[PDB]
């Protein structure tokens, strides 16, 4: 039923735009290692691995 | 491992292939008459 | 009535996470009761 | 019960079949699952059955449940 | 899918969608009267193989028996579909009008294929006015699909 065809077409067509989205930005990845760029990410990451280890209090307090 | 340029043919193909079926779904919207009744 | 309270004992005592905790519980009791209620007020203006 | 005269084991699966399973219960459970929600977002309150989704989710949650097992073997993340 | 956090119904969208249940009940039985029509076909060519007119007067009360209870199914849901002051019960009334002389015609083709195998028609004008009957068969077919996409 014609529901049925345009709700498939909609699904199949966002499923591939998200698919395509997550995986034209794993170049960096493939080419080298699943590690951190640049310099600003760097204090990112250091402030994200205090907050998963020592709790939300005491990263607020920091 | 899968190499980068294989990743770049797979992100083409996808590429193409999406805006196949996009420009697919204009043809499947505009024949629906109860998009204009 | 007890929704309105919660927020003077998480001014004196509770911290955050704790007020949600128990927020969460008593909001959705209170939404399911007013969403009833106001469904039986509704028909009762409609009819 | 001592080492020279025992046995020896490993996975019946062999090294080279994950990668076709892998792909075959994957493309199995991506047809039933676009048919499930095909099914569910043009379906409507007259026009459901409640057993018609279930043994469609149920058989688009075995071959799922089953092929990305298999695909992280593929990976490497061996359980 | 199943909770529901609605407050005020909206009876026009539930006739909307009564109306879209029942069209699709009446699809199917209509399609089934288009199947009913092709075991009946079946039958004739089966008649055809057998020359024994049992099958096929069997075949013809069985159709007016079940199409006939399609039918009235059909015209009682159209009842509702007309409390509901759709524009489509009287397109399935439309429907109705040129399957009944698709019926006429299926009747008319089991008259000729009895008449052919009792001599009483002669090939050469058998397979003319078969294909005048399903031709238009097929012309009244068209007419119903593009009525069944008018509901």
């Amino acid at each position: 039923s014609y529901e049925k065809q345009d709700t498939l077409l909609k699904l199949l067509i966002l499923s591939m735009a998200a698919v395509l989205s997550f995986s034209t930005r794993l170049f960096a990845v493939l080419r080298f290692e699943s590690v951190i760029h640049e310099f600003d990410p760097y204090f990112n990451y250091r402030t994200t691995r205090f907050l998963a280890e020592e709790g939300f209090y005491k990263f607020h307090n920091w | 491992m899968i190499t980068d340029v294989q990743l770049a043919i797979f992100a083409n193909m996808l590429g193409v292939s999406l805006f196949l079926l996009v420009v697919l779904y204009h043809y499947v919207a505009v024949n629906n008459p109860k998009k204009q009744e | 009535a007890a929704m309105l309270g919660l927020m003077y004992v998480y001014w004196t005592q509770l911290n955050m996470f704790q007020t949600l905790k128990y927020l969460a519980i008593l909001g959705s009791v209170t939404f399911l009761a007013g969403n009833r209620m106001l469904a039986q007020q509704a028909v009762k203006r409609t009819a | 019960m001592e080492l020279e005269a025992m046995s020896r084991y490993t996975s019946p699966v062999n090294p080279a079949v994950f990668p076709h399973l892998t792909v075959v219960l994957l493309a199995i459970g991506m047809f039933f699952t676009a048919w499930f929600f095909v099914y569910e977002v043009t379906s409507t309150k007259y026009t459901r059955d409640i057993y018609k989704e279930l043994l469609i989710s149920l058989v688009a949650s075995l071959f799922m449940g089953f092929g990305v097992l298999f695909l992280l073997l593929w990976v490497g993340i061996y359980v | 899918v199943r909770l529901d956090f609605s407050i005020t119904k909206d009876p026009a969208a539930e006739a909307r969608m009564k109306v879209a249940c029942i069209t699709e009940q009446v699809l199917t039985l209509v399609n089934k009267r288009i199947g009913l029509y092709r075991h009946f076909d079946e039958t004739v060519n089966r008649y055809k193989q057998s020359r024994d007119i049992s099958t096929l007067n069997s075949g013809k009360k069985s159709l007016e028996t079940e199409h006939k209870a399609l039918t009235s199914e059909i015209a009682l849901l159209q009842s509702r579909l007309k409390t509901e002051g759709s524009d489509l019960c009287d397109r399935v009334s439309e429907m109705q009008k040129l399957d009944a002389q698709v019926k006429e015609l299926v009747l008319k083709s089991a008259v000729e294929a009895e008449r052919l195998v009792a001599g009483k028609l002669k090939k050469d004008t058998y397979i003319e006015n078969e294909k005048l009957i399903s031709g238009k068969r097929q012309e009244l077919v068209t007419k119903i699909d593009h009525i069944l996409d008018a509901l």
